[PDB]
């Protein structure tokens, strides 16, 4: 085989989401998911207070997203990001999170772009 | 069932001295919930010195590292501020904050303040 | 394309290479829980029972940095005759094996470049 | 010289008593090795107690866990068993290895051994 698969998701705070798999290294998966979650650990309490709708989806699309064919990478909009930012800044000031470098809205995409680009995902 | 915090346990020390802040919230309130104890000095902007999920996680602001320590009863809804070797640059009104979210709607409620001073 | 940062890990220096691929949400993250599952390997790096035993180690945790981030592995016959060499040690101090390095799931290194190549460092 | 372990302290106590075995070597050896505590009573399979690397590291028997203590002077190439709250089962012949590599060649010295009995 290629060496990865779609894994599933063992990141605390990315359970019960749409999707409950995530694109990993076989012999790595462990390993890997293990490091997201010790990133994504100190939003929690963000996340168990609940400023937002919209910061668990925007952390697990990057610390565990969507498995896509060939791996590709996925994106949350830059809308997502910014209202997630907002909604939850008074919580993170208050629990002395910054805001990493790394999730700077403008770094994330507008949603603009034509299929396959931007698109929709239906979920039943 | 209206939602009030009050504070107590200032009062005036000698540097080196210790005090313990208390703040209570009565009323109906969410479970999952943030307190935070704040200071004004007069005439500055009020700061943050530490903060206390309802799930025991902390955070406190450099100045006090060490020195103070932030804790909770979730059975009595109150949270305290232990003050250990007092300094007199910690002298300022204290005020304790109750945070929390229904629905995404925010409830951020304040205590009255307690003036806590530490002479030389 | 490349995005290396020097290998920080204690036991993984010293290599061929000095650098490694690090995604930015995971720096400090991923080598706080490297030095983790390192540590009850400690004893094997330091008395030396086996030639191979590091180099295995440090593919897993600080491997060679590459073009994209592209993941590489150790061949399966390195992890065989690091197990053996460092076996009579790992049991008198009580390391277990993880199941992450359990032999079997190492590849052949018998693919076709560049699936299985060799790297030239002189 | 040639390597040699010479080995020391056993005896016989009474259950719930104390004894401390020590074992040293002598000759030329590598000083990044490992030098571990075993035993085997008569009739059964000999069994790792404990062992010890001159960094420090340690590793102990479940069976010993909490009564056994290994410790090392890495100045005169010495290993120590303090052995508390003994039992009879802790009856056996208690031998003292040495393991170390030169050049990923295997040196493995094992000492005499010592009798330790423990009466009811
Ligand atoms: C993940 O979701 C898929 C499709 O919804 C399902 O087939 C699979 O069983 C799920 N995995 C679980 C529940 O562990
Ligand atoms: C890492 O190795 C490369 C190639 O030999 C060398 O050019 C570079 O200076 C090294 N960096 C450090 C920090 O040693």
């Amino acid at each position: 085989e290629t060496g990865f698969s779609c894994e599933p998701i063992t990141l605390r705070m990315c359970q019960d989401l749409p999707y409950n798999t995530t694109f990993m290294p076989n012999l790595l998966n462990h390993y890997d998911q293990q490091t997201a979650a010790l990133a994504m650990e100190p939003f929690h309490p963000m996340v168990n207070l609940d400023c937002s709708r919209d910061f668990r989806p925007f952390l697990c699309a990057l610390y565990a997203p969507i498995c896509m064919e060939y791996g590709r990478v996925t994106l949350p909009c830059r809308r997502l990001c910014q209202r997630a930012y907002s909604e939850c800044s008074k919580l993170m000031e208050m629990f002395g999170v910054p805001w990493p470098e790394d999730m700077e809205c403008s770094r994330f995409p507008d949603c603009d772009e034509p299929y396959p680009g931007t698109l929709e995902v239906l979920f039943q | 069932g209206q939602v009030q915090l009050v504070e107590s346990g200032g009062g005036l020390v000698q540097a080196g001295g210790s005090l313990r802040l208390s703040c209570a919230a009565s009323g109906s309130i969410s479970s999952i919930n943030a307190m935070g104890w704040y200071r004004q000095a007069p005439g500055k902007q009020r700061e943050l010195v530490a903060a206390i999920t309802s799930g025991g996680s902390t955070n406190y602001a450099d100045s006090v590292k060490g020195r103070f320590t932030i804790s909770r009863d979730n059975a009595k809804n109150t949270v305290y501020l232990q003050m250990n070797s007092l300094k007199p640059g910690d002298t300022a009104v204290y005020y304790c904050n109750l945070l929390y979210y229904i629905d995404y709607v925010e409830y951020d409620y304040w205590g009255q303040g307690t003036q806590v001073t530490v002479s030389s």
